[PDB]
């Protein structure tokens, strides 16, 4: 499930 | 006149498509709409509009005097209500030269003045967005765009002439692009929601993946035209949303 | 060193996934390579490669003496004799000079570099003629459709009239067309330009094609990129492709269904 | 059949 990791990566960046 | 930027920061995520399939639905609505693709030095717009061959004079031509905003807006052929104003091909773009286009073109009763903006953050980009009251940030679920967009939203938020007058700021809407309802599921893709939680701005149009996009480019028709694409249907509905009537989101459940 | 352009002028082709894929082919091979992202104000290749969050230093801090080059390029952590030198992050279209570029290239070359691959942004002017301008190569990066096809053309143009060997009547760059994402299928039900149509159009050597996959969401969503991933047809049709860049001949797959 | 389609346009502009 590579969504759930993209979603996180994506909040810390933002 | 609403002039409405199509940005995204991100390069490829359907601006172009969406610029035209929405400049050409609001047409198709009475509303005599005009899209300008603010490129530079790469013609696109004129290739999806499919009048890539009656281009004479484009927005530089007329930012420079060497032709009239007549001589340049390309009447379409199939669609009534319908103007484009090509990209220059130069390796320009001045804000008093766009002012005065922009104000022309509401002097000649355009309603709707939709930019279609190049990718990045630096001249074109920001000179589609600078004059804009609306913006449609075109985003795709994956890592690249979303990201992209959040710093376009930065920009529109301070670059913008009326956040640099304290003005009303600019209406931003999300229009989620090449959607894969299957692949959110099996956990492959992110979500609708995961992008406006992350993004977190209204919502505007979904517009599925769909291999009827590709067929359309081949033959300059934009999408919207093609009445059995499900992201034909799903560009109507964004148009509807643009002039006031709430549409239901299909095509995010498969 | 080979300095190798990975361009496109069509935004969103596959250039970073090619930059990536291919830049961490060639350090799997054993070549020490680097390759930098010359993108102006957004940082998509430390997305891409996985190393985001140890980015402290970038290009620009570089060539504005606020970093060495030791301390802006990111040592891969998942594939030995890999770095990656990431994007500013400055609206400033002016930052990446000529001057400044030059001598970030020569350090590399210095430090031993076999490969430096610039990973272009989209465009003509100034993130992207930078990243071609000191090219000995060019991957002309491209999808069957008929945007990318126009805009790879006008990027034909520009590498045969301002990059550096052709305003110096020098060896001209060397091109190559990586045709991305292919779709045979789509191909045969004649909704796609072809391979040939497109080798007919842009008339340069192919040197790789990738076909559309669904691994390259997945690569991008866990920053791994799609050459790592063993069962991804996209992965195998990169390694070709890497295999094709340091003299080999390898058949062409995926072109046929 | 568009892949003929945009063959054609592609090669008068190119
Ligand atoms: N809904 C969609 N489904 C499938 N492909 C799409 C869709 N929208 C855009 N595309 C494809 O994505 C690519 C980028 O579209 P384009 O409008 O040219 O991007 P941009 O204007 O942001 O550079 C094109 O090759 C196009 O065929
Ligand atoms: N071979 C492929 N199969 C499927 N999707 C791909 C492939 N190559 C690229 N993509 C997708 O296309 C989009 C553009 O890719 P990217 O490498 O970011 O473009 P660029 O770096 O050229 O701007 C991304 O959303 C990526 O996931």
């Amino acid at each position: 499930n590579t969504a759930n990791i993209a979603k996180e990566r994506l909040q810390i960046i933002v | 006149a609403r002039i409405i930027v199509v940005t995204s920061g991100k390069g490829g995520v359907g601006k172009t498509t969406s610029s035209a399939a929405i400049a050409t639905g609001l047409a198709q609505k009475g509303k005599k709409t005009v899209v300008i693709d603010f490129a530079i030095g790469l013609r696109n717009l004129d290739l999806i509009m499919g009048c890539e061959r009656r281009v004479v004079y484009d927005f530089v031509n007329v930012i420079q005097g060497d032709a009239t905003l007549n001589q340049a807006l390309i009447k379409d052929k199939r669609t009534e209500n319908l103007y484009i104003l090509p990209a220059s091909q130069t390796r320009a773009l001045t804000r008093e030269g766009v002012a005065k286009v922009l104000d022309d073109l509401k002097a000649m009763d355009f309603e709707f003045i939709v930019c279609d903006s190049p990718a990045g953050i630096e001249t074109g980009a920001l000179m589609a967005l600078y004059f804009a009251d609306e913006a449609i940030i075109t985003t795709n679920p994956e890592v690249s765009s979303v990201r992209d967009s959040d710093r376009i939203l930065g920009i529109l938020a301070s670059k913008s002439r009326r956040a640099e007058n304290g003005e009303e700021p600019i209406k931003e809407h999300l229009l989620l692009t090449r959607y894969n309802p299957g692949r959110v599921s099996r956990g492959d893709m992110l979500s609708m929601e995961d992008v406006l939680e992350i993004l977190r701005i209204k919502l505007v149009g979904v517009i599925p993946e769909d291999q009827s996009v590709l067929r359309a480019s081949n033959q300059g028709e934009p999408v919207i035209l093609d009445i059995n694409a499900d992201a034909g249907k799903a560009y109507a509905d964004t148009v509807e949303r643009l002039l006031g009537e709430e549409r239901p989101f299909r095509f995010i459940e498969e």
